[PDB]
């Protein structure tokens, strides 16, 4: 099959910026390729076809070109609307191929996560679970490295993180991580911490709290 | 105008089977190619096959031969996704497609059907309140939301009172059961001064729990 | 008593034989004044009026040529009578009209060219093997019936041009049944095999030899096959003096004029002879496809006896065809042509079982009614044609020929000849209608008006100018 | 009757261009008429016969005209692991051309396509297409709604239903005032014959160079048939459009299908939904009845009338004789909705073979009567065969028996003087509409202006 490598897989940038979105494919496919549009939580709208050809009610601002197994999706003057996901799509040969997707993000000034860690609650207790929440709200850039301590030892399993999309507001991210033990497993040990690494400081942002103290 | 109108969102088992429908919306489904695309997070977006309701002639992926089955009725003027012996990889969203002029182009979307394999049974959440430990001008506090079945909750702040500076975060899959939580922001003079609630409905199994946070 | 002659009261000797063909003129001198000039034959010479003097033409008919007709059309360099009388004198005064005979025969035994021209497009597959043995076959039982017998054959498929042919992939041109498993001949539009002979065994061992081919569209180019079969004489070699046999076999429809349009032909078929050296058809890519009325007039032109030997499926239509083509003749082919034999032979007896005359070149002013007598001696009137004839039998016509008036030539000739016969009946027609003693009139005659007049046949006449 | 014979006007193409084959008139954005001529032979790039497009502005004089130019070069697309090819030599460009608005359309009914994928193929057929131009802006579009992707095998199983491989669209055509370009591809659904109907806003629209399988989903194909009466039919061999059904806001389509039910020939009166409302029969098998056909109202009753040319009719004359001489047959509307009942008229040729009735020309009011007239050709009629065109005048009853005005062909034999024509359009502005007669034999084109009755 040919394999549709998309380029980047994400950039940060601002309204009125000019942005250029490229596909290679592992062979020649003379044009016979689809850009597409699908915007946070909705469904897929299509705007070139056969390399360069508008779809019908896109605006002109997008535009393909390229040739052979290298193309380029081009964005002048980016909309509000303009920031989301984008797939480019052979139809060359059959199986029909998509790119990896680009998604297209709001740029901003860097800023320190917010972290708070939260012991499990009375009831959760008695019910015979132990779940150490760690919340690290309002940052950016997106990337960031959650890091689980018990006794200062490292921890990785029965973590589960969940992330937010860029915020509409202040266009930063959040993260939710979860550290998940048993009662039994949670009493064996006292001190419990949640590292973040973030490009806005070299130390690690650490919160943590003793279990029985407050 | 051409719009494709697919079917509601499917909740099977595994090994089960499913049929998904696209409908045809302002034209003649027997017009044009239709095709079956398959996305995930992670895999990302997938060609499963496609199908000419002039005359049922079928194409397929080599991956998904044997699991899809694309059929077409000129009469409904709707087209079909079969999908058999499901499992947990088959969970994801299913787009029905055709081209604008292109014979061979994938212009035109639907909606998207959305489906989810699991054995897991109509279970009601966990709600858990997250009060900080025993500072500074601006407190946080949380709302543990774990072990339920199927998506989705719905959660709010004193009954939607406190909307800005809330964080609730996507829902993930924890064995087969989801787990979410959110988190709220506010200034120390407003906790534990006033009272934070924390409402949780899960209008599968018709549960509408609230939980007041508590400090330590 | 007076009568129509005298009572006219004409100024000459022409004049009066232009009043009525009893009308007679006497140049004698001695007749006295008061008596008419222009009478009876018998009054005249009531009136002692000198025998010699008397103008009288008598409207006759005489043979010059009278062959008997042949008993056998066998032998003989085509010394064969089939029409008798062969040439007439013919002699009519004005408005008069005079009476003739004509004897046809179906001559016992004359040769025939059987030309089988064949539809070998792929449903014809088989009907090429059951044919294999025709050429004997249709020796043996032609045999009783003549023995002077040359057969021929030719083939036809359809235009070798798109779309009726196959064009893709480059192996479907060299064998147009490749996506089949079988192989089959390139397309061909019309090609001739044989050229008539009395070797019948020829015909045999050509048609072994013979393939189909196969093309795209139902209905066939076997019109462009006719035309050349029936212009290309040389060729084909229809003799002469013989009975010319077009054996048209099919199971399909026919493509006509105008549809040649669809592989981008449009110049229309010339009617003339286009197949060379290599026996081939020339023209099939370039020329439409003939219409039924050019078709008409070439079979006629070559005395061609064209045979719709066709299947159930199409009889209807090539029935139709038929009516639109005189002398055309249609027998039921079955699926394999099994039966062609005896198709043939029916056909060549219902050829000959007619007798149509038909006139050439009669002039304006003559008219002609005919009496037939077919069967045993029964006289048919206002008929010229007879049917239900056999091998052997003769008819006859009575013939009568009315002139209107009289024409400025007075020598003219025209032929009584039957459809598709060799011989012919010449009537050398006379125009009586001047005095014999016109020819020593006198010119300035001092007997009329001081040389002012002319003196012929005993009267004055006003000279020229006057 | 008032077609002046004396100064005619000469337009030539190329030799052997067969310039004349087909023309019309062309108005600009401005109202300035010019001529618009099809050479279905002119050589193209490859020294090799493409055929091509004449616009010929208006001079009294005449003389060579400009190209209008279209793209020659034979095309391949590598897409959907399949091979798309077509193929322009002989394709006959401006086999048939036709003007509406300011755009001109051309069509190319022998060109051929095929579809390769892997040994398969859909096999090279004629499917023919259409070249759509807007001369003043340089706007170019195609139009060829029988291409497909199917294999060959497919149709041996399905019996070669719905089958549009050779439909060689654009063999005719016309254009409703409304913009809707109407094909007609006589060998359609093997050879039954189909029309192709789309409106010219949406061909231009939806096309795009370099596709050449793509969607025009407004348009309207006519269907298939399993009925034996229509196989070898031709059906769209000629086309027309016309009001017949008394609703103007419908647009009623006519169709020659001068083979059908073995070679009787036919005409038939369909709604734009191609539901037949009549149909008329030939008289005479192989006349080739719906070789042309003309709509024009005739008797001023402001219902549209039938004109029907069967070129090859043979007459019926003394001694049991047949003469191929040709035919023409007038039907008259009748009040409110009725059927068209015979022939009003019968008009027939006397030259042999001189193809009268092998063009019907609609000429608008010629001599300013208050009724429409007509012209018909006789290509090789004459004493001299070389050609006639004669004019007919329009009366409260129809038609005039005998003609008011006759053309003899000023070129030499061959020339094929009225295989094509075109009227009712005044090019000089004198207030007379004139004629203008192609001759594809002698590669010209000959215009007679109309002027005041003497
Ligand atoms: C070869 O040539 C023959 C001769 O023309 C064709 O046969 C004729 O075909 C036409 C069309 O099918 C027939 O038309 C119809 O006539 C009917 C009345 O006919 C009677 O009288 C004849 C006299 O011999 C009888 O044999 C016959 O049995 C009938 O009793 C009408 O009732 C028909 O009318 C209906 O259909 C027409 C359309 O066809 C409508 O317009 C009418 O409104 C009505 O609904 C029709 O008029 C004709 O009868 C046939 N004649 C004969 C003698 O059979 C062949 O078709 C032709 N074949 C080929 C392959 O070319
Ligand atoms: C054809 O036969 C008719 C008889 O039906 C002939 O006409 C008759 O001729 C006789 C002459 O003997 C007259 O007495 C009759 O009055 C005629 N009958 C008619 C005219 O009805 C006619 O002469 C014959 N023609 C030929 C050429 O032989
Ligand atoms: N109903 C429709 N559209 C339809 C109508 C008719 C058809 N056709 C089916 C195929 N027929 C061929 C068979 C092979 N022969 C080989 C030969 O003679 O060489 C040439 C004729 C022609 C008619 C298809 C479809
Ligand atoms: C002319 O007619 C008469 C009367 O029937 C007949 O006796 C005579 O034989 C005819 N002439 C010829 C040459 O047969
Ligand atoms: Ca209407
Ligand atoms: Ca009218
Ligand atoms: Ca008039
Ligand atoms: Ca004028
Ligand atoms: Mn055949
Ligand atoms: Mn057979
Ligand atoms: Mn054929």
């Amino acid at each position: 099959d040919i394999l549709m490598t998309q380029s980047p897989s994400s950039m940060s940038v601002s309204l009125g910026d000019t942005v250029s979105i490229t596909c290679h494919a592992s062979q020649g496919i003379s044009s016979n390729i689809g850009w597409l549009q699908q915007k946070p939580g909705k469904s897929f709208m299509g705007l070139i076809y056969y390399g360069t050809n508008l779809v019908d009610g896109v605006p002109s601002r997008f535009s393909g070109s390229g040739s052979g197994a290298d193309y380029s999706l081009t964005i002048s003057s980016l909309d509000s609307e303009d920031f989301a996901d984008y797939y480019c799509v052979q139809y060359a040969q059959l199986p029909y191929t998509f790119g990896g997707g680009t998604k297209l993000e709001i740029k901003r000034a860097d800023a320190a996560p917010t972290v708070s860690i939260f012991p499990p609650s009375s009831e959760q207790l008695t019910s015979g679970g132990a779940s150490v929440v760690c919340f690290l709200n309002n940052f950016y850039p997106k990337d960031i490295n959650v890091k689980w301590k018990i006794d200062g030892s490292e921890r990785q399993n029965g973590v589960l993180n969940s992330w937010t999309d860029q915020d509409s507001k202040d266009s930063t991210y959040s993260m939710s991580s979860t550290l998940t033990l048993t009662k039994d497993e949670y009493e064996r040990h006292n001190s419990y911490t949640c590292e973040a690494t973030h490009k806005t400081s070299t130390s690690p942002i650490v919160k943590s709290f003793n279990r029985n103290e407050c | 105008e051409v719009q494709l109108q697919q079917s509601g969102a499917e909740l099977v088992k595994p090994g089960a089977s499913v049929k998904l429908s696209c409908t045809a919306s302002g034209f003649n489904i027997k017009d044009t190619y239709v095709h079956w695309v398959k996305q995930r997070p992670e895999q990302g977006l997938e060609w499963i096959g496609r199908i000419d309701p002039a005359n049922g002639y079928t194409k397929y992926d080599p991956k998904f031969q044997g699991k899809a089955t694309i059929t077409a009725d000129t009469s409904s003027n709707t087209a079909y996704l079969q999908l058999s012996s499901l499992t947990s990889e088959d969970t994801a969203v299913y787009y029905c497609v055709r081209p604008l002029y292109d014979y061979y182009a994938m212009d035109y979307w639907g909606q998207g059907t959305s489906v989810t394999v699991s054995s897991a049974k109509t279970t009601a959440p966990s709600v858990y309140p997250l009060a900080p430990v025993c500072t500074g001008s601006s407190v946080t506090l949380g709302c543990l939301v774990k072990g339920y079945f199927p998506e989705p909750v719905t959660l709010t702040w004193n009954s939607g009172s406190l909307s800005s500076g809330v964080h609730t975060f996507p829902a993930v899959l924890q064995s087969d059961l989801y787990t979410l939580s959110s988190s709220v922001t506010v200034t120390s003079s407003t906790w534990p001064s006033q009272s934070i609630t924390c409402n949780v409905a899960h209008p599968a199994s018709s549960t509408k729990v609230d939980k007041k946070i508590e400090p330590r | 008593g007076p009568n129509i002659c005298t009572t006219r009261g004409v100024s000459s000797c022409q004049q009066c034989l232009a009043v009525s063909p009893m009308c007679a003129w006497c140049s004698d001198e001695a007749l006295p004044l008061g008596s008419p000039r222009c009478d009876l034959k018998e009054n005249l010479l009531k009136d002692n009026c000198a025998p010699e003097s008397i103008e009288f033409p008598v409207s006759e008919a005489r043979v010059l040529e009278d062959r008997p007709l042949s008993d056998k059309g066998s032998g003989d360099s085509s010394q064969v009578t089939q029409v008798s009388p062969q040439r007439i004198a013919l002699r009519l005064r004005p408005d008069d009209s005079k009476n003739f005979s004509i004897q046809v025969r179906q001559v016992e035994d004359y040769p025939v060219d059987i030309y089988y021209l064949m539809d070998l497009s792929y449903s014809m597959k088989d009907d090429l093997w059951s044919i294999q043995n025709l050429g004997t076959k249709l020796a043996t039982q032609m045999r009783k019936l003549t023995s002077n017998l040359r057969i021929g054959f030719g083939a036809f498929v359809d235009k070798p041009v798109s779309p009726y042919m196959y064009i893709s992939p480059p192996e479907a041109l060299e064998n147009p049944c490749y996506d089949m498993k079988t192989t089959c001949l390139p397309m061909f539009g019309y090609k001739h095999v044989l050229t008539l002979t009395d070797q019948v065994t020829r015909f045999n061992e050509e048609v072994k030899k013979q393939s189909v081919s196969r093309n795209r569209d139902a209905p066939e180019g076997g019109f462009d096959a006719i035309m050349q079969a029936t212009v290309c004489d040389e060729k084909i070699g229809w003799r002469n003096d013989a009975s010319h046999l077009l054996v048209f076999t099919t199971d399909a429809k026919t493509h006509i004029a105008l549809d040649g349009r669809l592989a981008g032909i449009v110049q229309p078929n010339d009617g003339q002879c286009h197949v060379g050296s290599d026996n081939h058809y020339s023209a099939s890519t370039t020329m439409d496809y003939p219409s039924l009325g050019l078709m008409t007039e070439k079979l006629s032109q070559k005395n061609i006896n064209l045979i719709f030997a066709v299947t159930e499926n199409v009889v209807n239509l090539y029935q139709n065809y038929s009516e639109l083509i005189p002398g055309t003749t249609v027998g039921v082919l079955s699926m394999d042509s099994s039966n062609v034999l005896q198709l043939i032979v029916d056909a060549y007896g219902k050829i000959r079982s007619k007798v149509e005359l038909e006139v050439r070149d009669l002039p304006e002013e003559l008219s002609l009614s005919f009496n037939a007598t077919c069967l045993n001696n029964e006289v048919i009137p206002g008929l010229k044609s007879c049917m239900g004839l056999k091998i052997g039998d003769t008819v006859s016509f009575s013939i009568e020929a009315k002139v209107r008036g009289c024409p400025q030539e007075k020598e003219k000739s025209f032929t009584i000849k039957p459809v598709g016969f060799k011989d012919s009946l010449i009537v050398q027609v006379t125009f009586d209608c001047d005095c014999a003693c016109q020819a020593q009139a006198e010119p300035n005659s001092h007997r009329c008006n001081n040389g002012n007049g002319t003196f012929e046949c005993g009267v004055c006449r006003c000279g020229p100018g006057w | 009757l008032n077609l002046d014979p004396v100064q005619l006007t000469f337009y030539a193409g190329p030799n052997g261009s067969q310039f004349g084959f087909s023309l019309d008139f062309h108005k600009d954005s401005h109202g300035r008429v010019a001529i618009v001529v099809g050479a279905p032979r002119t050589l193209g790039p490859s020294q090799e016969e493409t055929g091509g497009v004449f616009l010929c502005p208006w001079r009294a004089e005449g003389g060579q005209c400009p190209s209008l130019l279209f793209d020659l070069r034979d095309e391949t697309r590598n897409v959907g692991s399949q091979t798309l090819q077509t193929f322009k030599a002989r394709q006959g460009l401006g086999a048939s051309v036709v003007s509406w608005s300011d755009v001109i359309v051309a069509c190319a009914p022998w060109q051929h396509w095929n579809v390769l994928e892997k040994t398969e193929e859909a096999e090279k057929t004629p499917v023919g297409s259409c070249f759509l131009a807007q001369p003043e802006s340089g706007r170019r579009a195609e139009y060829s709604p029988c291409r497909g992707n199917t294999l060959s095998r497919i149709y041996v199983e399905n019996d070669f239903s719905w089958d549009k491989r050779y439909c060689e669209a654009g063999f005719s055509s016309v254009v409703t005032q409304a913009g809707e370009l109407v094909l007609g591809a006589p060998g359609g659904y093997y050879f039954l014959g189909l029309l192709a109907q789309a409106p010219v806003a949406d061909i231009f629209s939806s096309y795009r160079p370099g596709i050449l399988l793509w969607h025009v989903s407004s348009q309207s194909l006519s269907f298939d048939s399993s009925n034996p009466e229509y196989f070898d039919g031709y059906w769209g061999y000629s086309v027309a459009v016309g009001e017949f059904d008394g609703d103007l806001n419908t647009t009623e389509y006519v169709v020659g299908a001068p083979t059908w039910s073995w070679t009787l020939g036919a005409v038939e009166i369909l709604d734009s939904y191609y539901q037949r409302l009549h149909r008329l029969r030939g008289e005479q098998m192989a006349s080739y009845f719906g070789h042309s056909v003309a709509v024009t109202d005739v008797n001023g009753d402001g219902r549209h009338d039938l004109l029907v040319g069967a070129p090859l009719y043979m007459e019926s004359r003394a001694d049991r004789k047949l003469a191929e001489v040709g035919r023409v047959y007038l039907f008259l509307q009748p009040r409110g909705p009725h059927a068209l009942g015979a022939p009003s008229l019968l008009l027939t040729g006397t030259q042999l073979y001189g193809r009268f009735g092998s063009a019907i020309a609609p000429l608008g009011d010629l001599d300013r009567d208050g009724y429409n007239d007509i012209a018909v050709a006789a290509p090789y009629g004459g004493p001299s065969g070389r050609g006639q065109v004669l004019v007919f005048l329009g009366q409260s009853e129809g038609l005039r028996s005998r003609p008011s005005q006759v053309l003899d062909s000023p070129f030499p034999t061959g020339s094929a003087f009225g295989f094509s024509l075109r009227g009712a359009v005044d090019i000089d502005d004198n207030g007379y509409p004139d004629l203008i007669v192609g001759a594809y034999g002698a590669n010209q084109v000959a215009v007679y202006r109309a002027q005041p009755v003497v």
